[PDB]
């Protein structure tokens, strides 16, 4: 199981 | 050896020509970095192409050319501490020049927003096509991967780190070639940098572990991309970011049984936790990648010249066609009568 949609960038931790 | 006389010399001379190309490219980059517009009412807004900023298809009123206009809220950029990143994005895109990097055409700001007007790439995101088809065959994935290798060879030679490789940020152009977008985490980095940023599935372990890391995080990300293109899913896969991070740091990669041994070898050397061993970070530099067996059929010059037949050519229904993009909720572009964050964005 995991993320199949578009993935947002992270800016911290 | 592996190569006979003619092969060995041809490759050596090839590598020397790359050095010469890169030296000239750096001259041109630095000149533009040293001596670098429009306004909103010059464009008709048509449709939103992506959200995250927000990117809209626009049409230039005087010429009728279509463009992709990135709109950033100045207040949102300040709150998220992305001021420097957003200045990096504009300045870098303004100065680079490479066939697989999206071209910035105009940039400007108003009371509420920053705007970056880029070439419109109508074939859609690699992400959509990948999720639709499932996975790419190895030759198909290799065609795209070769373009990323060349793009990173170019960027890294300019001491530019990219830091957000993923299929969402790779657009397919009318000839089936790649356009890299999204330079918001791109940065001039001679050596180490420390910002925790990127997309979870694509982060190298040294980022997650809060190390001062270097341009080799881009080569790790290339391994993630190649894996995801060839498998249909990335190597470190979980519903929540913390679970993703735990898998990355373990590093224990498993491969589909349809992966060739050449592909697995390449990926074990890119998805290498030990930086003294990671391809792209060693004495032989990018040539460890370009000369790997999985790339033995790749004519690097022909890829650069766009003379290789692409595995997939998007259906192009005309100028302004958005049929290769998903639909998004459309929001007003509201411009306050009061200037916001003028001091923060003076250099923009
Ligand atoms: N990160 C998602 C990439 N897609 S996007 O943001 O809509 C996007 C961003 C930058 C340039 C583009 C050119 N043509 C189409 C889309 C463009």
């Amino acid at each position: 199981a995991g993320r199949t949609g578009r993935r947002q960038a992270i800016h911290d931790i | 050896g592996h190569m006979g006389n003619a092969a060995a010399a041809k490759k050596g001379s090839e590598q020397e020509s790359v050095k010469e190309f890169l030296a000239k490219a750096k001259e041109e980059f630095l000149k533009k970095w040293e001596s670098p517009t429009a306004q909103l009412d010059h464009f008709d807004r048509i449709k939103t192409l992506g959200t995250g900023g927000r990117v809209m298809l626009v049409k230039h009123k005087e010429t009728g050319n279509h463009y992709a206009m990135k709109i950033l809220d100045k207040q949102k950029v300040v709150k998220l501490k992305q001021i420097e990143h957003t200045l990096n994005e504009k300045r870098i895109l303004q100065a680079v020049n490479f066939p697989f990097l999206v071209k910035l055409e105009f940039s400007f700001k108003d009371n509420s927003n920053l705007y970056m007007v880029m070439e419109y790439v109508p074939g859609g995101e690699m992400f959509s096509h990948l999720r639709r088809i499932g996975r790419f065959s190895e030759p198909h994935a290799r065609f795209y991967a070769a373009q990323i290798v060349l793009t990173f060879e170019y960027l890294h030679s300019l001491d530019l780190i990219y830091r957000d490789l993923k299929p969402e940020n790779l657009l397919i152009d009318q000839q089936g070639y790649i356009q890299v977008t999204d330079f918001g985490f791109a940065k001039r980095v001679k050596g180490r940098t420390w910002t925790l940023c990127g997309t979870p599935e694509y982060l190298a372990p040294e980022i997650i572990l809060s190390k001062g890391y270097n341009k080799a995080v881009d080569w790790w990300a290339l391994g993630v991309l190649i894996y995801e293109m060839a498998a249909g899913y990335p190597p470190f896969f979980a519903d929540q970011p913390i679970q993703i991070y735990e898998k990355i740091v373990s590093g224990k990669v498993r491969f589909p049984s349809h992966f060739s041994s050449d592909l697995k070898d390449l990926l074990r050397n890119l998805l290498q936790v030990d930086l003294t061993k990671r391809f792209g970070n060693l004495k032989n530099g990018v040539n460890d990648i370009k000369n790997h067996k999985w790339f033995a059929t790749t004519d690097w010059i022909a890829i650069y010249q766009r003379k290789v037949e692409a595995p997939f050519i998007p259906k192009f229904k005309g100028p302004g066609d958005t049929s290769n993009f998903d639909d998004y909720e459309e929001e007003e572009i509201r411009v306050s009568i009061n200037e916001k964050c003028g001091k923060e964005f003076t250099e923009f």
